[PDB]
């Protein structure tokens, strides 16, 4: 799972 | 249900709900604030985004657990995955509805219009994650929203602007995970990172911290993908 | 709302909800299972307890955040604390209602009767944490439930039995935090710990691990309190 | 805050 904005 | 509460009280209660980690409440307060029909400030937009991202994030995580169990496999696992799926779709439709009635059309400044179009892309992306039935039209809806946002951002915002960065990050994720376009994803992340790096010299210490945080997410993805 | 679902399907879905960290769903599934009117197994009792403990635990944590903000201080913080408070009370009343209709009266074996009376004590304790209005009658209701549970446990269960241990742990917390009886709390924790220690020699490796885990909680409290 | 059963 890649990072989306958080 | 929030029609009788003052706008300012809804915003105040959204902040309290955030502190209490009551994100469902926080989302309902912010939905109520949006439905007052006034534009939202920067801070208010962020409260709206944090609330719904936390709600849908929990739903997405549960959906993934259930989908994994279902993949490994009576009707119960499928039934429950479907229940969580329907609840997730409902939250996404609620957010998209707020954006369409009437946050996007009243957003004239680049900061607000890009913010809302990024949100539109994100919530269609979440719909796409669970779609199997018009997956293609959902995917195209996300793409179009992200593309409009990116066109504005590139014209109107510096390459270090945090909303521009977060948009590019999430559009890159869209390409990698949804559109089956890993090369586009990597290209986008790399160009975004490099153009931001070249603009850091213009920033204050605080702005630099904000931009470099999101750049590190772009880098984390490039590390995972290459 | 769960009247149309099979009992076994409700239990299966409670387990899925646990894996998905969907504790509200898990509680609703287990409420539905209880309302089928059959006694609950050990595993099922634990599912019921885990579900509601997680739901009420989140409510309690939020209440504490809001109460702290309110203590530091328009009507909004009080209004919202009251909203969370009312929701917490409702969950406690729901659990107590399941215990009273009719889990406790059908529980004849010590393991089940102690389990349910401990739960009764716990949910009155949570009601007591927020009470200001018949705080005394709520506190006495918790005490009475815990006391009946303890009298059965001491007669019917070895001192290492995990339910006996957890009951004593929570009754000690009741004394320290609710009844303003820190000496009773410390006494109870110490006697419970020492009597368990003396009975560990009778256990298998697995039972030993179970008992010593809860003993460590008794010790953690004694360390905090002395 | 003391530990109750968990
Ligand atoms: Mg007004
Ligand atoms: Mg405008
Ligand atoms: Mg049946
Ligand atoms: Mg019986």
């Amino acid at each position: 799972r890649p990072s989306s904005w958080r | 249900a929030m029609g009788s509460m003052e706008r300012a009280s809804l915003i105040q209660k959204a902040k309290l709900a955030e502190q209490a980690e009551r994100y469902e409440d926080m989302a309902a307060f912010m939905k109520g604030a949006v439905e007052k029909g006034e534009e939202l400030s920067c801070e208010e937009r962020n409260l709206l985004s944090v609330a719904y991202k936390n709600v849908v994030g929990g739903q997405r995580a549960a959906w993934r657990v259930l989908s994994s169990i279902e993949q490994k496999s009576g009707p119960e696992v499928r039934e429950y995955r479907e229940k969580v799926e329907t609840e997730l779709q409902g939250v996404c439709d609620t957010v998209l509805g707020l954006l369409d009635s009437h946050l996007i059309k009243e957003a004239g400044d680049a900061e607000s219009r890009v913010f809302y179009l990024k949100m539109k892309g994100d919530y269609y992306r979440y719909l796409a994650e669970v779609a199997t039935g018009d997956k293609k039209r959902i995917i195209d809806s996300a793409r179009s929203a992200y593309q409009e946002a990116m066109d504005i951002s590139k014209k109107e915002m510096p390459p270090t602007n945090p909303i521009r960065l977060g948009l590019a990050l999430n559009f890159s994720v869209f390409h990698y995970e949804i559109a089956n376009s890993p090369e586009e994803a990597i290209s986008l992340a790399k160009t975004t990172f490099d153009e931001a790096m070249a603009d850091l010299h213009t920033l204050s210490e605080d702005s630099y911290k904000d931009s470099t945080l999101i750049m590190q997410l772009l880098r984390d993805n490039l590390t995972l993908w290459t």
